């Protein structure tokens, strides 16, 4: 009986609607590429110096 | 979604911070002494200066004495205004005898505003001063989901 | 003009908006709604390439450069250039799949004159607008069009005089032709929307479903009970599309026809005459 | 601009050292 | 609607008959982490591909098109890759737009906002250095039979001789992946080659495969950003399989709620005349019909 | 091109040896 | 649109041509011209200045070079250029001539608020577009011109946030910024000369020469017994203008207005001359 | 009168104070072809050591004052680099020196404008290009390489490595006097004094500019025709606007007594509105 209230909720659906959307696709994705990180990449680099310094 | 990629390609956006960090060191300064460099293309003055001077009447406690960093500049004009000429008579450029009043205390004549200030700190006891302009938020700041 | 009895509907804001306010469409299926599908892609074309047109400079030795760094330094130009190639993609295909239905209606009746017409017109103007924008995607591609465009045009002449210098200039993609072409395909594109507008404004005279007649009375109006079916019908379309390219164009793929694109103009004057291919829609 | 109609409009011929 | 397989045309697509071209895409699955399901760039994998290019590959070729700081957030740190573009040096005769902001007048290190020129000045100088043919720039080389794999099928197969009839100058090399199998390039990549920072054995396969993920990363609409496009699509087709039954709701059902009408036909025979049927009617097109149409 | 809004849009700063 | 009762009159074509034929004017003199005047002035304007577009690449660091080389290698752009600055000048005098005879004549009344409103609009539209054309010079007035309308922005907007970034990105005139600036101005040009057409529409309901009333009621008509009078007074006008500009601006001149423009935004930045100077219609 | 931005140097001894005379500025004057020969000599001998003219190219000049082989082999003698280039296109694909064509603009032998600063001592010799915009326009050439004979007032305190020089802003300028007698060694045998050499450099590059220049003396012809068109046409559009509206309203009224009991019912009940529907439901009720 309150329209801005029905548009609010409105907008409410709208914010449903893409966080449903969006969560899931992007936690499997970033959970699928986790070995294929700058991070995993930098740690074997610093193993490798570390190894090679101590030689 | 659509409205946000419209708006979003006219307000640009900023992709990474540019490297301005630099270090000089002024632990071989003498006490009382000025020096003039060039620090991302424009002239800068870094001063020592002692607490007699400074009772004389922001601010960095590089041990014992005070170092003030400043941009060397006449804002009213370009300059590369002198120092220690006339102490309260220094920092006066050829075109006017307008004054910096040796501080940012601005307000000495027809020139008009002081000399701006230079993001920096005093990291080591007194000696290794960091400089580095200041840092704003440009979000977003993910360019890569994965 | 004592020859013209006036305008069938005289454009203006205010009758439009009542016009479309009271207008009702009668009870149809998903074959007779490409009209408003071209009229979204025109309308998203508009939108996509006003984005685009903000970063081009039109000289040809900066183009490929400068859409280079404004990939890289924004977030949304290249997704902005994808829309407005699939745009163009769209706009043959319902154009295409209009014309088709129009055809198998029969609908070549003097109460359909006038559909007629406009929209051939409508349809020329598309393409000289897609050409001009080819012409602007400046590669050996480009340069291919414009020579063919411009010995097409001499030909009218018959080869002599260099009539065709005011557009063309010396048949070749030089910065003053850049210019040109550039503000030619954007003028032309937003004349192109408003003839495309009077001539689905001309379409409420004999609107049908089928070719049979109905004969009910009773129908919906347009600005829910049609708009939504419309947009519902836009997205399974979109959804259909996508399925099929994406199982039917894998990537990477061994060949395709834009590797013809590769050649830039003046950084390559080596042009591999073998594999000369335009796009689909030029290719008949 | 070098790239004109009335100058070298496409560089096909090129200066060269 | 059906094409030969055997003619070298694939799918219908010819004129490129005279270079081995479905290997890596047709006859045969080259597996790369970025063009499968759910998949993105190996950012050791790019890493070891610029050490590559800087290294060897570098030396003669150019990306013109594109900067050094492509790799930032994915394969490099900013400190890390402004020491290793500082290694090299950049002239202001490289710049293809000098404008006023380019004051040096004399060779200057490298940084990561500029351009990945070429050593030579320009393609001319390329070509006089490299006994005619001009060492190809890689800014738009994704348009290429196969693509990444074609740059990997380039960097190896140097392994066959020429057929009778086919006869290889001085000065140039036998190799089915180039164009018309002649091409001016020596062999470049040998086992051990390139020292990896990483510790990863450098053999031939795995500098061409490293050297192919970087020149594609650097690629646009099918590097570094098209995985998360392709997520992203994904999730707009998510969206709209969700918000087919409400439409469905809304267009069907409302029609079919709004045809359930009741008819009835009642006769009438007051003695009234259908004088308003007779001289009645409207026709919005009756300024053209008048004077031309049926008199 | 450097002229850009986020490049170095005017050159306000130039690329020199200065010293 | 209920609180909307509809138009004074349609643009239709037709309407407009059978309007423009039949159309009578009453007898007049030189003080009730300036409208006609404004207008040919805006079609020179147009024509010139597309004329100058077709030449301007919107690369700040290019645009100097360009004028400079597009001068010698032509025989009219350096003429198209002149008339567009002379044209900018003559608008101004005869827009502010006209308004000046309208307050003088007292037209604040009622009968005639509708050819007042949309005159200042047409008004306020000119004033934007000059200072558009203004900008897209890339000088150090320029450059002045640009930050002080930024700053205006920026203190309207409470100088929080950025909200000026769509239109004047960084406050200064980089590529980004002289793409959309020339664009804008290009379109708003056009629009212009469309809301001078509404304004001339509106002007016909209470028209007269003086304030007193003269009891006439035989009328020329327009296309040629008063467009003749309308082309001669405009070349009394440009033959005073000519004299007094020969008579006023003598060459070579020492000390004048121009030396602020020397400058460019990009060529020259360790130069900035403090006693900046404008043109003479936004010195007030 | 008010212009206040310039207040120390002198600017209107050229042009009020004082009228030099420059044939392109006659009332029907025109350039002197072996003037501006001369003057651009003297540009190539020294001015263009350490200037240059980024924005113009060396192919001016042509059908006037110089011709084309005679001009392609002075420009020849000079040398230029693929670092001069503004804007490399792909066209200048050279990877070292070569010589200069007619078609290539004028550069100064340095590479940046940071290096012309460095070579003179911090100063950048100014582009003389856009140099029409200086006190005095083409006097003011004249002015600065004739201004080193007065000596400075009291306390001036001229710096070192800088010079006097009252047409310069602030008096003081960082270049040495240039022009000195037999300099230069003209072609036609001209006599080489200072003031020669500096009128005929100030004319060359006067030439050398876009508003004033090589267009200028046909501009004005054109002005002074369209002027004469006017005056010639002001009578018959008189004729034709004044006569006519004079002839048709030479016209004769008579107004008669009517009594024949008929009453006005057109004059009342009458009337139509354009802007009836602005006025209704709005005005007077
Ligand atoms: C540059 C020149 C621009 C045109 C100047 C001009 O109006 O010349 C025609 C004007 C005579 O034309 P006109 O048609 O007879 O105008 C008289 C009105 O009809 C008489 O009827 P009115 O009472 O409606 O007008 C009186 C008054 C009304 O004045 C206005 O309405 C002022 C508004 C601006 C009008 C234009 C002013 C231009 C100069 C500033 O007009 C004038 O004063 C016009 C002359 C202004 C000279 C300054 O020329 C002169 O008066 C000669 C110059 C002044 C005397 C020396
Ligand atoms: C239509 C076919 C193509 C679909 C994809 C086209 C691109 C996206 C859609 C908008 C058009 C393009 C505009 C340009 C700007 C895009 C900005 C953008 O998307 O940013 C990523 C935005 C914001 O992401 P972000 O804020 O995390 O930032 C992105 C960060 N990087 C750069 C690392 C990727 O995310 C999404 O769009 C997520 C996917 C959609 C989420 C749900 C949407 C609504 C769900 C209901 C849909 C109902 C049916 C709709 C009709 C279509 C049916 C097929
Ligand atoms: C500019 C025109 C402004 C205008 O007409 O406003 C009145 C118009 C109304 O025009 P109207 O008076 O023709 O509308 C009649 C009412 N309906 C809409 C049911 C037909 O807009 C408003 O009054 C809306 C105010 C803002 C409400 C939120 C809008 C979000 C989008
Ligand atoms: C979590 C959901 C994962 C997707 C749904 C389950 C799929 C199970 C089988 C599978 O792995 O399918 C992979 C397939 C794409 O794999 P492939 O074809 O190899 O690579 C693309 C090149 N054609 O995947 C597909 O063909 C599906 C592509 C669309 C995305 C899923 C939509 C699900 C419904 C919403
Ligand atoms: C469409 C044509 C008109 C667009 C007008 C601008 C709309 C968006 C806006 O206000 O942008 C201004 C500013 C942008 O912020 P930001 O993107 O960080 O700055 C650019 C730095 N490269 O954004 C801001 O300053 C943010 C202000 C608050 C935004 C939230 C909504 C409340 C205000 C409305
Ligand atoms: C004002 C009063 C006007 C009164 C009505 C007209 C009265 C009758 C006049 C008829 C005679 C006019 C003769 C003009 C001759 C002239 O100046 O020609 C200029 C020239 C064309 O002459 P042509 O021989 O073809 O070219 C020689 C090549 N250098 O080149 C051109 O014409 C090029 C034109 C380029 C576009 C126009 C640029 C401005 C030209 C006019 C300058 C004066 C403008 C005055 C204000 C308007
Ligand atoms: C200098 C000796 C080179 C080095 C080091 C590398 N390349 Fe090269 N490449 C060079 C030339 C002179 C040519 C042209 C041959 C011709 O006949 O045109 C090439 C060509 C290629 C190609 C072919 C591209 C094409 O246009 O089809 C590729 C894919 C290529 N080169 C790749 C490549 C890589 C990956 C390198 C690093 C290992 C590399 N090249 C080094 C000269 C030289
Ligand atoms: C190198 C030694 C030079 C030669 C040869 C010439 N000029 Fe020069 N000029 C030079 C410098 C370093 C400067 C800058 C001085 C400053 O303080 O800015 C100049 C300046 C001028 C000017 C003033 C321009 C202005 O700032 O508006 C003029 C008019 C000028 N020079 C003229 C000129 C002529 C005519 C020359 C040929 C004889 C010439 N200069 C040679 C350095 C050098
Ligand atoms: C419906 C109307 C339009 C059609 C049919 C159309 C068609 C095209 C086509 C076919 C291309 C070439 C893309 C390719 O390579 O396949 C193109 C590119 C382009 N169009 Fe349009 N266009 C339209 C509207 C517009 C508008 C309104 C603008 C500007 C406001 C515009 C600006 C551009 C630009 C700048 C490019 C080049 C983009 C680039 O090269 O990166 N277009 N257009
Ligand atoms: C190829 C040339 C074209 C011809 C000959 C043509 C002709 C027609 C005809 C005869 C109709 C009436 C259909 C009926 O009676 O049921 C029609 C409808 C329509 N046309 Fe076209 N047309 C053409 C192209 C276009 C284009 C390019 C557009 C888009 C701008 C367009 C938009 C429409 C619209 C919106 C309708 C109303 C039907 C609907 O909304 O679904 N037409 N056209
Ligand atoms: C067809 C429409 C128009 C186009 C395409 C157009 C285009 C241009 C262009 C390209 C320039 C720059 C020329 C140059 O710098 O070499 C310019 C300058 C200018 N335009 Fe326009 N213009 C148009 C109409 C107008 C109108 C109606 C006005 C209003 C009086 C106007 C006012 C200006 C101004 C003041 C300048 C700057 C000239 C100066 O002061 O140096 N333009 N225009
Ligand atoms: C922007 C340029 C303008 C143009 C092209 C223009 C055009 C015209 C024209 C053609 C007339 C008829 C009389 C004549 O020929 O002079 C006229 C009259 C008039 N204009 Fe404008 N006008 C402009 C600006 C303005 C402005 C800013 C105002 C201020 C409100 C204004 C208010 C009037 C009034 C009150 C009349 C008298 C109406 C009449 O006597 O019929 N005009 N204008
Ligand atoms: S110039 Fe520095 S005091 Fe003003």
């Amino acid at each position: 009986y309150y329209p801005f209230l029905w548009q609010f909720f409105i907008l409410g659906t709208s914010f449903v609607w893409f966080h449903v959307c969006y969560d899931p696709w992007l936690a499997i994705y970033q959970a699928n590429n986790a070995h294929r990180s700058l991070e995993t990449a930098l740690t074997k680099e610093k193993a490798h110096k570390k190894k090679l310094a101590e030689q | 979604l659509y409205a946000m990629g419209v708006i979003g390609r006219l307000n640009g956006w900023k992709r990474y911070e540019r490297d301005t960090y630099s270090e000089v060191d002024i632990g071989a300064l003498p006490p009382g002494e000025v020096m003039q460099m060039v620090w991302n293309g424009t002239p800068i003055f870094i001063r020592r200066l002692t607490s007699n001077e400074v009772k004389e009447e922001i601010l960095s406690d590089a041990g014992n004495t005070k170092v003030i960093v400043v941009s060397a500049v006449c804002t009213h004009l370009g300059c590369i205004p002198i120092p220690y000429l006339g102490a309260y008579k220094g920092y006066v450029c050829i075109c006017h005898g307008s004054v910096y009043d040796k501080f940012a205390r601005v307000r000495q004549g027809p020139a008009l505003l002081n000399l701006p200030a230079i993001n920096n700190s005093i990291h080591d006891e007194g000696t290794l001063v960091c400089m580095e302009q200041l840092k704003f938020p440009h979000e977003p700041s993910q360019r890569f989901w994965a | 003009m004592e020859w013209n009895k006036g305008t069938y509907m005289s454009t203006s804001i205010k009758k439009i908006v009542q016009y479309f306010s009271v207008m009702t469409v009668s009870f149809h299926d998903i074959n007779s709604l490409f009209g408003f599908f071209t009229f979204l892609t025109i309308a998203s074309q508009l939108v996509s390439g006003t984005m685009l047109a903000f970063s081009l400079v039109p000289e040809p030795m900066l183009i490929p450069m400068v859409r280079e760094e404004e990939d890289v330094e924004d977030l949304y130009t290249d997704d902005f250039f994808w829309l407005h190639e699939r745009g163009v993609d769209m706009l043959f295909i319902f154009s295409y799949f209009h014309l088709f239905r129009k055809i198998y209606l029969n609908n070549f009746e003097y109460e359909q004159e006038a559909a007629w017409k406009s929209g051939v017109f409508t349809f020329l103007l598309f393409q000289v607008v897609v050409f001009l924008g080819l012409v602007l995607c400046c590669t050996h591609l480009s340069d291919i069009t414009l020579a063919i465009a411009a010995n097409l045009y001499d030909t009218f002449f018959a080869g002599k005089g260099k009539f065709y210098w005011w557009i063309f200039t010396s048949k070749e993609l030089n910065t003053d032709t850049i210019i040109r072409l550039a503000y030619l395909h954007y003028v032309l594109a937003f004349f192109l929307a408003y003839l495309g507008l009077i001539h689905g404004v001309d379409m409420h005279y004999d609107w049908k479903n089928e070719s049979s007649m109905d004969g009910l009375e009773t129908e919906m109006i347009w600005f829910d009970e049609a708009l939504s079916n419309e947009l519902g019908a836009m997205i399974e379309i979109i959804l259909i599309v996508m399925i099929v390219c994406f199982f039917m164009y894998p990537e990477p793929e061994a060949l395709s026809y834009e590797f013809f694109m590769w050649g830039d103009i003046g950084f390559i004057n080596d042009v591999r005459f073998l594999s000369v291919a335009p796009h689909w829609y030029f290719r008949p | 601009a070098a790239a004109r109609a009335y100058k070298f409009a496409l560089a096909k011929a090129r200066a060269a050292a | 609607f059906i094409y030969r397989d055997d003619i070298g045309a694939f799918w219908g697509i010819k004129g490129y008959e005279e270079l081995v071209t479905e290997v890596g895409t047709h006859k045969g699955h080259n597996y790369w982490p970025q063009f499968s399901f759910l998949g993105t760039y190996d950012s050791g994998s790019v890493r070891r591909g610029f050490q590559v290019f800087a290294r060897n590959c570098g030396n003669c070729h150019g990306m013109i098109y594109k900067k050094y700081d492509y790799l930032l957030d994915k394969a490099y740190r900013q400190l890390e890759l402004a020491q290793m573009v500082s290694d090299f040096t950049i002239h202001p005769a490289h710049q293809h737009f000098k404008q006023y902001y380019y004051q040096e007048w004399d060779e200057r290190d490298r940084v990561i906002c500029d351009h990945i020129y070429p050593p030579y000045f320009s393609q001319d100088q390329a070509k006089n250095a490299n006994g005619g043919v001009w060492p190809t720039d890689f800014s738009k080389i994704k348009l290429r039979p196969g693509g990444i794999n074609y740059i990997y099928n380039i960097s190896t197969g140097y392994h066959f001789t020429p057929p009778f009839g086919m006869d290889v100058p001085k000065g140039k090399y036998f190799n089915p992946y180039f164009d018309h199998m002649i091409i001016g390039m020596p062999r470049q990549l040998v086992d051990g080659l390139v020292d990896y920072d990483d510790g990863t054995p450098a053999s031939t396969p795995q500098m061409a495969y490293d050297v192919s993920n970087f020149i594609n990363f650097m690629q646009r609409r099918v590097g570094y950003k098209r995985p998360d496009k392709m997520v992203r699509y994904y999730m707009v087709f998510t969206g709209g399989l969700l918000i087919l039954p409400f439409k469905y709701f809304k267009t069907k059902a409302y029609y079919r709620n709004l045809l359930s009408l009741r008819w009835e036909m009642y006769a009438v025979r007051d003695g009234v005349y259908y004088n308003h049927f007779k001289y009645g009617g409207y026709n919005s097109r009756a300024y053209q019909f008048r004077g031309y149409f049926w008199a | 091109m450097e002229s850009r809004s986020y490049m170095f849009s005017l050159a306000k700063k130039r690329s020199t040896l200065a010293a």
